[PDB]
């Protein structure tokens, strides 16, 4: 289902790997949506310009 | 000004673009997560390749 | 240290129950913060006007 | 806009609050959760209270 064959004699670093990827997810989430919503403010500053 | 709202709709489209992208790749990844911590969580250590 | 016994001779049903609950988490906490994240941008924008 | 800071003042921490409170009841579920597939995802059938 992911992978083909994928390490299936020991799994848990990518366990550790996708849970540092969550954390990537929260990371990039805020990120993004902070700074699309504060580039849109300058939007209207500029919209009020 | 207008300008600068041409290379910022640019720069929305960029971040929407990235933010459902990042979005949707690390849901399916935490979907893979689940499926492991829940299916076989260490369980593979119980078989142990015996 | 959740329930009392909480019917623990079989408690597979119980983690189903609490993945609702993860999913509910993430939206919650992903809608609140932003929620936050946009008045804290706002009060700056306040204290910017 | 003095008023304004206030109430968002207001709002700000009612939503501070809100998740503190959400995401400590939920994270404490989803510990919940960690331990039981972590510790009992099904090994309870190998102890089988026998």
């Amino acid at each position: 289902r992911q992978g083909r064959q994928y390490q299936a004699e020991d799994l848990e670093a990518l366990q550790n790997e996708l849970e540092a990827r969550q954390e990537a997810l929260s990371l990039s989430v805020n990120e993004g949506g902070e700074r699309r919503m504060e580039m849109r403010q300058e939007l209207e500053q500029l919209k009020q310009k | 000004l207008r300008q600068r709202h041409t290379e910022l709709e640019r720069e929305v489209s960029r971040f929407e673009d990235q933010t459902q992208q990042q979005r949707q790749q690390y849901a399916q990844a935490k979907e893979s997560l689940t499926t492991l911590n829940r299916l076989i969580p260490q369980v593979t250590l119980l078989l142990d390749e015996t």
